[PDB]
């Protein structure tokens, strides 16, 4: 490729009659930067309308609006696509370069487009329109069980995903859907394994796709209390000797290390963890995951100035507003007065949308509970805050009776609470106490109000 | 207070899923 | 330690009020992670950046990582393992103003560092907390290498 | 049918899944090959 | 097509919900607003401009529903902290405090009647308060994981909800039984309401498609592609001609009832909208969200 671009270079200057010249230019440049094929179809397109009245062909409209659908002139490849639909339907005596091939394609990326463009209907029926005439065709197969597949996971996408595997189980992409579906319910943990190793033959082999998927589930079995039992250490020996292999047969691929530090967290070399996500964060900070592995570490040693704004940047893609692991991760350590009081606003942003789970109903209780320790036993403090710090306890100690009853817990018993009941049963005491304090410092208010009133009636 | 808050730190490892990019004939 | 502040940097402006010196010229940036807004000289005769480039920006108190603070003459004559090995682009100077968005009553949330590289200007701004290292008249180092990624 | 190789022919993958794993430059596992051998080494 | 109004920093929390007038008894002209800084302001749209009128206080925690009464210019606010308080918009004073224990205390449901008023609970069911009396009155017994959203018809003939899996209850407040229970979804249904002739019944699930069911025969009347994020919010123009939808995408669609169609689309909210209501005759629509800034938007 490096001697196209030189040749290129010479024929882009000078002008002997260049008609296929900018063609040849966009056709290498779409690996590369998306703008330079851009420039290049746009004089090319134009280049085509000196010599004779002869309309563009599909093809280089097609492909034009193909690079402004990753961009986010998706209106203009839409026209783009439209017009290349229209030109290519024209193509009557074209039967050489099949121009329905050629409407083919340019249908499945406006279909592709469709669905980016928050109308599936028109993706669904563009995509069914491909499926009516051509049922041998497999994106186009494997997109609609997609559209269907946000609603729920059980419904005509389960079905067609693998529908689409019988007809052609050696594609690697409609096997690795497969795996995929047992994603949303873990219940496959252990069981995954038999059949994410199905394409594993030597035929084709290497997959770095389904080696790291091994190593993924693998990984999952992690953050469990019998590791003392000689049973996660060689679960973390063995991947490691996944991520290894992965490692000395590419060693450009990012997600081999991103295990690796997760491993060399759970080992407890925090400090040393730092290094090893630095080479993934340099080269792509923009992928989902390293905004949290990060985010643990400085999380970990004392740094919620650095950990805040990396769970919040997270959040700031067109996804959700308020999820739940997030905010999880988010109180830690948090002790300070901006982190506890401000820390019960994003908790309580967590459960508008989902109260069922018992942790959000837990925490919110424990954080009251530190704040009204921290007006209530060295304060002292505001009257006012006496008033509502006694509130809060009442809330929280009919959230702990409430608590109770619940079945279900966070893979570990809450019978724990008698230590936090006792410690808002002794609370209600300081609180009784304490709006004593209110009163006397109510009274000296009073006459350090009227003792300096007389002052000015001196004057 | 007593403790810290409780947290299930797991360090998560995902997977992308298919680009689909556009057929470029 | 000794680090100052560190975040990744893109160039969203080489010199947009016009090249004003022909050696050196106005980065204008923001950052990944943080989202500081800079501003930064660099030699761009030794060091040329072009527009959406990344580097990594590590601003430091020494250049040793031990943190031994050393004193602030040349000597080049130097065995102890540097920051600077890991980089390609370093500086020493002065933060000669902090600045920020104090009220009469409550504090700041935003800081901007101002320092002088020998002249060289560079302001630093953006969140409060992350500026906590620097105090005005410290000496400080610049250590930035541009991300290939 | 011929409308399967008529398509497969003349289209163009530009990114795929194992695309999606290598960085877009050069990142050597000289750099961390290197602190992971040296992690295996103090234990 | 476009925004009148334009109120800066309408809190100072995030906005959750917003309550607007219908009728003619003070309601229409006044804005009830429930947000998490434990301040429900009773804005007067006033001389075609929002101004407070009251500034009513006592939640713990952050109000989660607010909705104005029909036929009575009274409202209430319902939160996390099981006390849902009534008020007055004539004096700005509180009528009572509905201790909803321990935690069982959703959005609200005003009765076209102004007579009862529905609450989610934890259990499942919908229990069914009464205005003037604070005790429950009666409860539904459709239990399952969590009602998260109940409305009541303008004339009062039916009555759904939205739980955590995508399962309509549409029940009947003229007997208390369970109809119909419509299943077209598996994602957790934020809100909903009912068509100001209670024919048409709008889905408001996490999947960003606006199924439209109908509840006589309780069926499905087209599947309408909404936005990309999750609708929210979701109300009908009171002429019934079109209805508003708010996602978590910054993005105000106001698709067509009859032709499934967005007819225009405000972006003029920084943040994720979080509460679309109309006015009494349909032109404002009003509009909050995290961007904490109250927008009027007028389609004449």
């Amino acid at each position: 490729r490096d001697i196209a671009k030189g040749h290129l270079k010479k024929v882009t200057e000078q002008y002997p009659d260049d008609v296929e010249a900018w063609i040849e230019l966009a056709q290498i440049l779409e690996q590369t930067d998306i703008q330079g094929a851009l420039s290049a179809y746009g004089t090319a397109t134009r280049i085509l309308q000196e010599k004779v009245q002869a309309d563009v062909p599909p093809e280089i409209l097609n492909n034009v609006g193909a690079l402004h659908f990753r961009l986010g002139n998706l209106g203009e490849a839409k026209k783009y696509f439209l017009a290349s639909l229209d030109r290519a339907k024209a193509e009557a005596e074209h039967d050489e370069h099949y121009y329905n091939a050629i409407s083919v394609t340019t249908s499945y990326n406006l279909a592709r487009l469709y669905e980016a463009m928050c109308e599936f209907h028109e993706a669904e029926k563009l995509y069914k329109n491909i499926l009516r005439e051509h049922p041998n065709y497999v994106d186009c197969y494997l997109r609609l069980g997609a559209m269907a597949r946000d609603k729920g996971n059980f419904y005509e996408a389960s079905d067609w995903f693998k529908e689409a595997l019988q007809i052609n189980q050696d594609h690697p992409d409609a096997w690795s859907l497969i795996g995929n579906l047992h994603l949303a319910k873990q219940e496959w943990g252990p069981g995954q394994k038999k059949f994410e190793r199905i394409l594993k033959q030597p035929s084709t082999q290497s997959d770095t796709y389904s080696m790291l998927a091994l190593g993924n589930v693998w990984l999952q079995t992690l953050h469990q209390p019998t590791r003392d039992r000689e049973k996660e250490k060689r679960h973390q020996d063995r991947a490691l000797a996944i991520y290894k292999q992965v490692l000395r047969n590419d060693a450009k691929n990012l997600y081999a290390a991103n295990g690796i530090g997760a491993v060399l967290a759970h080992k407890g070399y925090f400090r040393e963890a730092r290094d090893v996500f630095a080479q993934v964060r340099e080269a792509t900070a923009d992928i989902s995951d390293v905004w949290l592995n990060l985010a643990h570490i400085y999380v970990e040693q004392k740094q919620y100035i650095s950990a805040v704004q990396m769970y919040e940047n997270c959040l700031r893609k067109f996804y959700k507003h308020q999820n739940t692991e997030v905010v999880l991760y988010l109180a830690r350590a948090l002790f300070k007065c901006g982190k506890l009081q401000e820390c019960k606003q994003t908790l309580l942003k967590a459960r508008h949308v989902a109260p069922s789970d018992t942790v959000l109903m837990f925490n919110v209780a424990l954080v009251l509970q530190r704040l009204a320790t921290s007006v209530l036993k060295d304060e002292k403090s505001n009257l006012k805050e006496v008033l509502n710090a006694v509130k809060e306890l009442e809330l929280a100690h009919r959230y702990f009776s409430y608590l109770s009853k619940v079945g279900d817990k966070m893979r570990f018993d809450l019978a724990l609470a008698a230590t936090e009941a006792r410690q808002c049963s002794d609370l209600l005491s300081q609180a009784q106490y304490h709006v004593a304090r209110a009163r006397k410092q109510d009274e000296e208010e009073r006459e350090l109000r009227a003792k300096q009133e007389q002052e000015k009636e001196l004057l | 207070e007593r403790s810290g808050v409780v947290c299930r730190v797991k360090y998560c490892n995902s997977l992308p899923d298919i680009p689909f990019d556009p057929k470029f004939i | 330690a000794g680090i100052l502040f560190e975040d990744i940097f893109d160039v969203k402006d080489i010199d947009p009020e016009g090249k004003k010196f022909d050696r050196v010229s106005r980065l204008h940036c923001e950052s990944e992670s943080f989202k500081m807004d800079l501003i930064l000289d660099v030699n761009i005769q030794i060091y040329p950046v072009d527009l959406g480039d990344k580097f990594r920006l590590v601003i430091a108190s020494t250049l040793y990582e031990d943190g031994t603070l050393d004193d602030g003459e040349y000597n080049p004559t130097d065995d102890r393992p540097s920051r600077a090995d890991q980089f390609e682009y370093v500086m020493y100077g002065k933060v000669y103003r902090i600045e920020g968005d104090e009220t009469s009553t409550e504090a700041a949330t935003r800081l901007s560092a101002y320092v002088s590289y020998g002249g060289l200007l560079m302001r630093l701004q953006g969140d409060a907390n992350n500026l906590h290292g620097f105090e005005v008249d410290s000496r400080v180092y610049l250590l930035m290498k541009k991300l290939a990624f | 049918v011929d409308v399967t190789r008529d398509i497969v022919s003349r289209e163009r993958v530009w990114r795929t899944r194992t695309t999606i794993l290598q960085s877009t430059g050069k990142n050597f596992s000289k750099n961390i090959f290197a602190i992971l051998q040296s992690v295996k080494a103090r234990e | 097509y476009g925004i009148l109004f334009k109120q800066e920093q309408a809190h100072d929390d995030a906005i959750w919900s917003v309550a607007w007038g219908t009728n003619k008894k003070e309601n229409s002209e006044t804005v009830v607003t429930g947000s998490l800084d434990d301040l429900v302001k009773v804005w007067k749209w006033r001389d075609e401009r929002l101004d407070l009128q009251w500034s009513l206080e006592g939640h713990q925690l952050g109000v989660v529903s607010v909705d104005i009464s029909h036929t009575l210019p009274i409202a209430a606010s319902s939160s996390l902290d099981a006390h849902i308080r009534l008020w007055d918009l004539e004096n700005g004073k509180q009528i009572k405090s509905i201790d909803a224990g321990p935690v069982d205390a959703w959005t609200l449901a005003f009765s076209p009647d102004s007579q009862y008023l529905a609450t989610g609970t934890h259990v499942g069911k919908v229990n069914i308060f009464g205005v003037e009396s604070g005790k429950k009155e009666y409860s539904l017994d459709t239990r399952g994981k969590f009602i998260l959203s109940i409305a009541y018809s303008p004339d009062g003939k039916y009555l759904a909800s939205g739980a955590i899996d995508g399962i309509i209850n549409i029940f009947d407040i003229a007997t208390g039984k369970l109809l119909h229970t419509l299943e077209g979804h598996a994602m957790p249904i934020r809100s909903l309401t009912f068509s100001p002739d209670s024919q048409l019944l709008v889905t408001a699930s996490d999947d960003g498609y606006i199924k439209i069911y109908d509840v006589q025969h309780a069926n499905l009347a087209g599947t309408l592609s909404g936005h990309a994020s999750w609708v929210l919010n979701v109300a009908f123009c009171p002429d019934d001609t079109h209805f508003v939808s708010s996602s978590s995408d910054k993005s105000v669609k106001v698709w067509d009832v009859g032709t499934r169609t967005c007819v225009h689309t405000f972006f003029d909210h920084q943040d994720q909208v979080w509460g679309v209501k109309y006015n009494g005759n349909g032109s404002k629509i009003v509009s909050v969200g995290d961007d904490q800034e109250i927008h009027i938007y007028d389609c004449p």
